[PDB]
This record gives structure tokens, sequence and C-alpha cells, in this order.
């Protein structure tokens, strides 16, 4: 603090409506954990299954292009 | 053989259930990884040469060794050498048991105990 400028630095800071903030920060923790879990699920489902399923079977058709039966 | 083939069937089916993720072993469950391992071991075991027929005793011994997990401590390679060495040992020193299994085909506690004793005797004190 000094007469022209005032600045206070804090490692962890939030509006202290109560003497504790764990009950408020737990909501953010739940949101972050849920977003991470859903993002992992979405990435896995969108990529791993789908791309492998598309790449599963393509050569049995390419090998028979010139067939006349 | 009827009593023994169930483990081979289920192991091969469980290995077949995860064909897509064989190339993505990094992203898989550890239990799924173990099922992949056992399926690979069985698939390696299933190989055979030409003009080398097996009597029922040889198949019984090999399948029993595979079923109880004695083959899970070796690598995917050398499995054929291990199988051949075990079969040769069993035919070399266990003639009466092999003859009895070949001529009768029965399965009871005594036969299972003798087969396990022979397999465990091979597991150590011998080479591939």
């Amino acid at each position: 603090v000094q007469p022209h400028v005032v600045t206070v630095l804090a490692d962890t800071a939030i509006r202290a409506d109560n003497l504790d903030e764990a009950a408020i920060l737990e909501a953010r923790k739940n949101a972050e954990q849920l977003l991470a879990n859903q993002k992992s699920d979405l990435d896995s489902a969108a990529a791993l299954a789908a791309l492998a399923e598309t790449a599963a079977q393509l050569e049995t058709i390419r090998k028979i292009k010139n067939r006349a039966q | 053989i009827k009593k023994l083939s169930g483990g081979i069937r289920t192991a091969l089916a469980q290995y077949r259930e995860l064909a897509a993720f064989a190339q993505f072993a990094s992203d898989l469950d550890e239990a799924t990884r173990k099922q992949l391992e056992h399926g690979q071991r069985v698939t390696e075991l299933m190989k055979q040469k030409q003009y080398a027929p097996y009597s029922i005793a040889d198949q019984a011994v090999s399948v029993y060794a595979s079923n109880e997990g004695y083959m899970a401590d070796v690598e995917v390679k050398k499995i054929v050498d291990f199988d051949a060495a075990l079969i040769a040992y069993f035919r070399s020193e266990y003639a009466p048991l092999m003859k009895q299994i070949d001529e009768t085909g029965d399965y009871n506690k005594d036969i299972e105990a003798a087969i396990k004793a022979g397999i465990e005797s091979f597991k150590a004190t011998q080479t591939y």
C-alpha cells in the first residue's frame, strides 16, 4: 500500500461471504471433473470406434474391381 | 477332449471380441490387455507343422497346460518350441500314461493329478 497506488497479491482469493469457501469451490471442482470425464468419453467414442469401424473392411472390394463373374 | 476344449473356445471368443483395438493397445483397459495377451498365446499355440499328426494324449496335455496358465509366463515367441519340448518329454518318460490315455480316453482325478505332476516337473529342471 502507498498513497498513490494500492495493490494486494494473493495466491488464492475469492469473495469471502463466509469464513470458509470449500462449499463454493466444490461446485467448480464438480464442474471441472464432469467436463473432463465427458470430454474423454466424447473423444473416445467419436474417434476410436468410428475410425476403426470405417477402416475395418475396404480391400475385399478393391481386389474385385476388374471381376466379370 | 470334451472336458478340455471349453477353455480354448472361450479364450478364442474373448480374443475375437476386441479385434478393432488391437492397434490401439496404448488406450485400453488392463483387463482387456490381459485378455488380449491370453488370446495371443492361444493363437500362437494353435499352430502346427505338416505330416506331424497328434494323438489324443498330446492334444490333451497341451490343452491342459494352456488352460491352467502354465503358458502365461513365456513370451509369444518360443511357444511352439515349449510345446514341442513338453510333448517330447512326456512321450519320452511317461509311456504308460500316454498309452492309457490313447487307448481309453478317460478323465478322472488320478489322471488329472498325474498330468499336472508331469507338467510341473517339466516346468522346472528342464530346457526348451
